[PDB]
């Protein structure tokens, strides 16, 4: 699949979850940023590179990266 | 004041560059009647 | 059949197919058998006009396993 | 700094680097990039803030 | 060369003086060019050959419209810049770039005659250029 | 029912000032040059501000009135121009010889080389539009009539500048008016079309068929008296037409037959102008005009008598397609882009039909005499109405988007397309391989067999018929419909089908159209070119809300360039994007229409008539043997008949030369947008304002790439504007040197 990379700088937006349509991101707390809690990708089997996550995120630059990896049915979006 | 906004809406972008275009052109046009051909200054 | 997904309504109403095309929701649990699971998270947001947030995408295995992945809860 | 003041960013991987912004608001205790600075020109996602750490920053007032 | 001899002692030149076409409705324009372009230099074709070497005796090639044209090319950038200094100092300056402050931009049009004896002070002063520390520049 | 708002909108200069007032995101002010690019685009559309559909309407109203001004000022421009700046006077007394011109040029710069000598003293551009034609089909003998018409014009551009204003800005309408559909077409049928074709019907028995007929008789020019004592003096509407001395009363004691001198039925040409008889045109335009003043009492009003559409489509249902057409009514009575479709796509479709009934009819005085103007009026409605039916795909896909409702369109034939809209493509994908193989390749089967020696093997008239039996039967019967099928007529419809050579002067104005091997090919190239175009029109309007790659497609939009590079990659993907792909295949379809008829017509119709019957074409009759092979319309068409528009410096056709190789450059730039992406010029702005930052000349407002749609869509303004005038230019110079 592909490879979602979340980095340090994230404010707990939640943008870039609610815009993942396989629901690959989620959030879990962190004492970090203001709103304490960070951006998390535990189901990056799912993804499908969409990179809808890249365009929500406000950070620059971007806390969130998809790497574009090995593509297998699930991340094709083959419906057969 | 109804008279400021068309001396405001004559210096917009496209309304002010076809005025000055419009004299830039007409200044070359109509020296090209009177003295046409000019190829080189002739010193 | 592949990612089943389920969801309570409060009555019957016309909602819009991810597959294309209008269907009807009964009054109570439905059930909708998906292709992939990108439809039942475009179709899960398509409930939320209708204010309906109680949806659980399944994951039926050709061997008979359904696996509960949405919510993780 | 304190809330209008110009400063500048060394953040290489940043739309704005080398460029005078302007503190809106720092924090206290986390996160670690603690400093809003109201910049003046958008980049390419069209916001102009963002945050960052307190060595980041040159403040030039 | 090649035949470059003047377009006064062409027969080319003198034949393609027969069937003038009339520029402007000036019913001698077709004339009035011809006796004008004698002093150039006609290759066998019959038609002037502009030299851009720098010689005096064909400055009028390209020597004359060169000052000519960077007067009024350089007056363009000047205005254009020294209207973009004017309004960085101002409330917005974004409402100031599509919809001209006309009494900004007026003063700085009739400035403009010495901007060689501006621009040569602006780059003397060190106010021309910018700091490279103070443009941002793109990760290497 | 009219009910009117009172002062909704002031007028005043406020909203002029700041720029880019209508969006509430856009009105912020700029902060880069994509807010210069978006006021522009979304200008007028007036559906993204509100969901007020009352709001939207009135500005849909009044803007109609803007484009019915501009209108007017050029219809009356082009009679004023044609009044002062023209040679008609001296085109009535010798329409055989002195050419058709307008525009004289200005002499400054040496472009009074494209004032040539037109014929009559007069120097002028050679004009194609064919205004003279209508003119004298109007009747107009002299510039005083043609001056009244101009200002008459300049008066009534006024009134619809004015009404404008005042049905927007003073009196506007409420919301149930506008939903009078039954009413709207009450009035339309009958007062604009009905009582329009029978005022113009009153136009012509009294006014343009008298001064036509003297025309014929080759009498004079000014020696044809004024068309208003034909009305006064009624001793000339009885030495021609003597069927009027019964007065009006044959009219109502049903003596119809009284009428048989000025409302005939010919059925064929005039052999002296070559156009329609000016009598048939008058029997037609009234018997058009009762049919739509009786078919115009149909829809209900309130007198309680005639039919309502919501009654009309919900009965008509079967068992194939369910509730059938209940639902239709509230899809073209809320969205206005439904409307939109629907009048777009088949008025497109209608421009086309009048361009294919007008140059086998030509219905004016003296059109088909002259090749130059035949020739691009058709070429000119066919492009205009092939952009409309792109538009009424392109406006029937946002209908999709915004506007489409599942609980309204619920199982009626609107959703029953959308369900089995992977077997409508399907199989319209099959048929658009079916005939791209067995159209085309053969003829790359043609073009192989004479290069390898092999013309024995070739599929022409001589070697391997492909004769069009369904078509040349056809023929056969409109030929042999006077005294059989149709009794009352004398020739035919037109002289396409059969008949005869009909001359004029010297100059074919309609010969018999002979369809045959080379016919087969170029008709089922021209069925290819149509489904393929279909086929990518129809897949953005069935694939608009989802698909099985974008399940929530109307979630993104109408108009985005895609959705990442994931799932493979997924640019263009929108509804958009298969308008964009659409107006290319238009291009290549009605590029085609316009070289079947620039050809066929000059290999075998147009031409001179000897004195003995010969017909000698054009091109000499080579479309038969040649339009068969890609060689073959490379060499005697784009090769051949381009030596008269690049031979063509130091003439009056100079213009033309010049307008060919600048299209062809207007052409290859619009490759730059199309094969480049957005992300490299972005990239290249970003080391130019960097020299920009060093010499304090950074502007405030930020340069950027245009976007993604963007750069589409000047890749193919840019495409269609240079292939066009390609031709625009290339029709002219060959047109207006062998005719
Ligand atoms: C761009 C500005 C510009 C300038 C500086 C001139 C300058 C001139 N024009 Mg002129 N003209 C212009 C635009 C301009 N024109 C335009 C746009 C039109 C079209 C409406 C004309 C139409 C025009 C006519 C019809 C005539 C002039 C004439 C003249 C000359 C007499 C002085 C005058 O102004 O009148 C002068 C050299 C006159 C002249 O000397 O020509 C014989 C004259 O008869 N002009
Ligand atoms: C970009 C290249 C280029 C260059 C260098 C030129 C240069 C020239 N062209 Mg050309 N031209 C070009 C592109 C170019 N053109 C294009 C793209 C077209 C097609 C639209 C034409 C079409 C064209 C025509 C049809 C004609 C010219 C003419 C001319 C000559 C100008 C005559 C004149 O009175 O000006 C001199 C003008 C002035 C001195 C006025 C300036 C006065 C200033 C304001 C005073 C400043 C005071 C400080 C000059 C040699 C004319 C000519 O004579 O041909 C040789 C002519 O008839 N050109
Ligand atoms: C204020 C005006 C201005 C000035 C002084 C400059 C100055 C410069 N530009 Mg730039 N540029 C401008 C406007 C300006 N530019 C605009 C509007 C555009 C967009 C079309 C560009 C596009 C551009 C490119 C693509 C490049 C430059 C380059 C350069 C440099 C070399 C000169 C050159 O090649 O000219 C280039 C000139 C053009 C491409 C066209 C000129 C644009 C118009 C015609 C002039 C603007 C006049 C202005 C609107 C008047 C406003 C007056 C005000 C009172 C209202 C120099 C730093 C080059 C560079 O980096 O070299 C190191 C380069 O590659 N510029
Ligand atoms: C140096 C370039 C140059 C310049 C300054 C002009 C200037 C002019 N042309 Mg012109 N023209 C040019 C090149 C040029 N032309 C070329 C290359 C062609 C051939 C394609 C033409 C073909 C042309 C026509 C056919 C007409 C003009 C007309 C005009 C005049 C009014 C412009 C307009 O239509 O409004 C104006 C004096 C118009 C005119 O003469 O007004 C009566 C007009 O009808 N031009
Ligand atoms: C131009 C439109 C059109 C066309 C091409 C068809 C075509 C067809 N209809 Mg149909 N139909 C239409 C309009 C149309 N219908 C409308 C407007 C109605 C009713 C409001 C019906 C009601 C209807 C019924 C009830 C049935 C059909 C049937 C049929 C099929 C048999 C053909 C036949 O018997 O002759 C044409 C038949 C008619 C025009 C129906 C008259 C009743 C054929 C596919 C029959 C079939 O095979 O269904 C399985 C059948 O049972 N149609
Ligand atoms: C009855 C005619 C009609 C009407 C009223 C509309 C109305 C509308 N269309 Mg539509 N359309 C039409 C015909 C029509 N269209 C046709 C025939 C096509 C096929 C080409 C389209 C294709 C189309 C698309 C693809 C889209 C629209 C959109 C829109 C909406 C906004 C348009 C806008 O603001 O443009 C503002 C005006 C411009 C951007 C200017 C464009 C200039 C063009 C590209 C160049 C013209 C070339 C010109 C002839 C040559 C100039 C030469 C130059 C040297 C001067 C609006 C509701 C858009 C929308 O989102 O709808 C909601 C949209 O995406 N339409
Ligand atoms: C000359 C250029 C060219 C050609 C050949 C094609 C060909 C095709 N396009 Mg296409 N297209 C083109 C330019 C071209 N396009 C451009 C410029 C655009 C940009 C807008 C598009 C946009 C476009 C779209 C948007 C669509 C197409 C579609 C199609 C297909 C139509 C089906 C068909 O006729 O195939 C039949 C094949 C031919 C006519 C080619 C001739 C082949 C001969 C007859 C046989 C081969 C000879 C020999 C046996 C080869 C074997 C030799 C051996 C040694 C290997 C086909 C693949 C449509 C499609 O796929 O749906 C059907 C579609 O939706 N194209
Ligand atoms: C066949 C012509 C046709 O129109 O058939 C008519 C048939 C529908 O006929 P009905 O009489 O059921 O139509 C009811 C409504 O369509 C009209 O009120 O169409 C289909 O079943 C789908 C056509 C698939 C077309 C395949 C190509
Ligand atoms: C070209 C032109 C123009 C002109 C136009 C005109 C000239 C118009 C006219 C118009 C007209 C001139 C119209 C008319 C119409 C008519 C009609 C529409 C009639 C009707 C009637 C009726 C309907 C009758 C009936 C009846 C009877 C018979 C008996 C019984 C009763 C009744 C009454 C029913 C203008 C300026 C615009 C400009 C543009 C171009
Ligand atoms: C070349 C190119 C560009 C760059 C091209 C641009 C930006 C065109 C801009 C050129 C005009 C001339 C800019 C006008 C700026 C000012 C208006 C100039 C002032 C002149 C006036 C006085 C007339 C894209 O942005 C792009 C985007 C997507 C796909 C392909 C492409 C593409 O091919
Ligand atoms: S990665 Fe982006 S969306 Fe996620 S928490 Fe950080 S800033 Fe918010
Ligand atoms: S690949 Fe990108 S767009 Fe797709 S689910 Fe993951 S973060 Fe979202
Ligand atoms: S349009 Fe460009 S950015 Fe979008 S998916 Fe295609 S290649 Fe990627």
């Amino acid at each position: 699949s592909h490879t979602v990379k979340i980095y340090d700088t994230c404010i707990g937006c939640t943008q870039c979850v609610r815009a993942c349509p396989t629901d690959v991101l989620e959030m879990v707390p962190w004492d970090g940023c203001k709103a304490a809690q960070v951006a998390s990708s535990p189901r990056t089997e799912d993804c499908v590179g969409c990179k809808r996550c890249e365009t929500a995120c406000p950070t620059d630059f971007l806390s969130i990266r998809v790497y574009l990896g090995a593509e297998t049915t699930r991340s094709m979006g083959l419906a057969y | 004041d109804q008279s400021s906004y068309l001396i405001k809406f004559i210096s917009t972008a496209p309304v002010a560059a076809t005025i000055w275009l419009t004299i830039t052109a007409g200044i070359l046009i109509e020296f090209n009647r009177f003295f046409p051909d000019l190829l080189f200054h002739p010193l | 059949e592949k990612y089943a997904i389920t969801w309570t309504s409060p009555k019957a109403q016309v909602f819009e197919l991810p597959t294309g095309g209008a269907a009807t929701m009964h009054e109570g649990e439905n059930l909708l058998y998906i292709a992939r699971k990108e439809y039942g998270i475009a179709l899960g947001g398509q409930l939320r006009k209708f204010k309906i947030t109680n949806y659980k995408i399944y994951r039926i295995l050709p061997s008979g396993e359904t696996t509960f992945i949405h919510p993780a809860d | 700094v304190q809330r209008g003041s110009k400063v500048r960013i060394l953040r290489p991987e940043s739309y704005w680097f080398q460029d005078v912004g302007t503190v809106a608001s720092v924090d206290q205790s986390g996160i670690k990039y603690p400093v809003i600075v109201r910049f003046d020109k958008v980049n390419y996602a069209g916001i102009n803030t963002n945050n960052f750490a307190v060595d980041e920053l040159i403040e030039v007032e | 060369g090649a035949d470059l001899t003047p377009c006064a002692e062409n027969p080319a030149f003198q034949a393609l003086a027969k069937n003038a076409r009339n520029t402007t409705a000036d019913p001698q324009s077709g004339q009035k060019r011809f006796e004008r372009y004698s002093q150039a230099l006609c290759g066998p074709e019959g038609y002037p050959h502009l030299i851009v070497d720098g010689r005096l005796d064909r400055a009028g090639d390209f020597l004359i419209p060169s000052i000519l044209f960077l007067y009024i090319a350089g007056w363009i950038g000047w205005v254009g810049r020294a209207y973009l200094q004017a309004i960085k100092k101002d409330s917005d300056t974004e409402q100031k770039e599509i919809q001209l402050d006309l009494g900004i931009a007026l003063p700085i049009i009739a400035t403009g005659f010495a901007w060689p004896a501006a621009a040569v002070k602006e780059l003397l002063s060190g106010e021309l250029t910018a700091k490279d520390s103070e443009i941002t520049v793109s990760p290497r | 029912r009219v009910i009117v708002d009172k002062d909704p909108v002031p007028t005043s200069f406020e909203k002029w000032a700041q720029p880019g007032h209508f969006d509430r995101t856009l009105a912020r002010g700029p902060k880069t040059t994509t807010w210069i690019w978006n006021l522009h685009a979304l200008a007028h559309d007036f559906d993204t501000h509100t969901s007020d559909l009352e709001d939207i309407s009135r500005k849909i109203f009044a803007a109609h009135f803007g484009h019915l001004a501009v209108v007017t000022i050029w219809l009356s421009g082009m009679i004023f121009h044609g009044a002062k700046f023209s040679n008609y006077e001296a085109w009535l007394s010798d329409p055989l010889n002195v050419r058709p011109s307008a525009q004289v040029v200005w002499p400054i710069v040496g472009q009074d080389i494209l004032n040539g000598d037109v014929g009559g003293g007069f120097h002028g551009i050679q004009i194609t539009s064919g205004l003279f034609q209508v003119w004298r089909g109007w009747g107009i003998t002299n510039s005083f009539q043609l001056y009244c018409t101009a200002i008459g014009g300049l008066v009534l551009a006024g009134l619809f500048l004015f009404a404008g204003w005042f049905h927007y800005h003073k009196r506007a309408p409420k919301l149930e008016w506008f939903q009078n559909v039954e009413s709207m077409l009450n009035h339309h049928l009958q007062v604009l079309l009905g009582c329009g074709s029978l005022g113009w019907a009153g136009h012509l028995i009294h006014v343009s068929a008298p001064i036509n007929k003297l025309m014929d008789a080759g009498v004079a020019v000014k020696d044809i008296p004024l068309p208003h004592e034909f009305i006064l003096n009624k001793s000339l509407l009885i030495d021609l037409f003597p069927g009027f001395a019964a007065g009006l009363t044959p009219f109502f004691t049903l003596n119809w037959g009284q009428y048989a001198d000025f409302l005939t039925f010919k059925g064929g040409l005039n052999p002296v102008t070559g156009g329609l008889w000016m009598t048939d045109i008058a029997h037609h335009h009234l018997a058009i005009a009762v049919v739509f003043i009786i078919a115009g009492h149909q829809y209900r009003t309130n007198w309680g008598i005639g039919h309502s559409i919501k009654e009309i489509l919900e009965n008509h249902k079967g068992p194939f397609t369910g509730e059938g057409h209940k639902g239709l009514y509230e899809n073209l009575t809320t969205s206005w882009h439904a409307q939109l479709a629907t009048n777009l796509a088949f008025l497109g479709s209608l421009t086309i039909i009048i361009a294919h009934h007008m140059y086998a009819m030509p219905p004016y005085p003296y059109l088909a005499t002259d090749y130059a103007t035949q020739l691009c009026i058709f070429t000119h409605h066919i492009w205009i109405g092939g952009f409309l039916i792109v538009g009424g795909a392109a406006h029937a896909a946002i209908f999709m988007v915004r506007d489409y409702d599942p609980v309204v369109n619920q199982n009626n034939v609107l959703d029953r397309v959308i369900r089995h809209r992977d077997a409508i493509i399907s199989h319209l994908n099959w048929v658009c391989i079916f005939l791209g193989f067995h159209s085309f390749g053969l003829y790359i089967h043609n073009d192989t067999m004479r290069a390898l020696g092999r013309p024995q093997d070739m599929f022409s008239d001589t070697a391997i018929q492909l004769q069009p039996v369904f078509a040349q039967w056809v023929q056969n019967l409109h030929t042999l419909a006077p005294g059989g099928t149709a009794p009352n007529a004398l020739e035919p419809v037109s002289y396409a089908f059969g008949g005869g050579v009909l001359a004029v002067g010297g100059k074919v104005a309609m010969m018999p159209i002979a369809l045959g091997t080379a016919d087969f090919l170029i008709h089922h190239i021209h069925a290819f070119t149509i489904h393929v175009t279909v086929l990518i029109l129809l897949k953005g309007v069935l694939f608009a809300r989802s698909s099985r790659l974008i399940p929530d497609k109307a979630n993104l939009g109408f108009r985005f360039p895609c959705d990442g590079p994931g799932r493979g990659g997924t640019c263009q993907v929108s509804g958009w994007d298969h308008v964009f792909l659409g107006l290319f295949w238009m291009y290549n379809s009605l590029s085609i229409v316009i070289f079947h008829f620039s050809w066929k017509m000059q290999s075998d119709v147009w031409g001179t008539v000897d004195a003995a019957g010969n017909v000698s074409h054009i091109t000499g009759g080579n479309f038969a043997q040649s339009a068969i092979t890609i060689n073959g319309w490379l060499r005697d068409f784009l090769w051949a008949q381009a030596s008269q528009v690049i031979n063509s410096y130091g003439s009056a056709l100079s213009a033309y030369g010049l307008m060919f190789l600048g299209a062809h450059f207007v052409w290859a730039f619009s490759l730059m947008f199309l094969f480049s992406g957005r992300g490299y010029w972005q990239e290249l702005i970003e080391s130019i304002v960097w020299a920009h930052n060093k010499l304090k000349v950074a502007p405030a407002i930020q340069p950027r790439a245009l976007s993604i749609t963007q750069g589409r869509a000047v890749g193919v303004a840019h495409y269609l504007l240079g292939g066009i005038a390609t031709t625009w230019a290339f029709f002219h110079a060959h047109i207006l040197s062998v005719g």
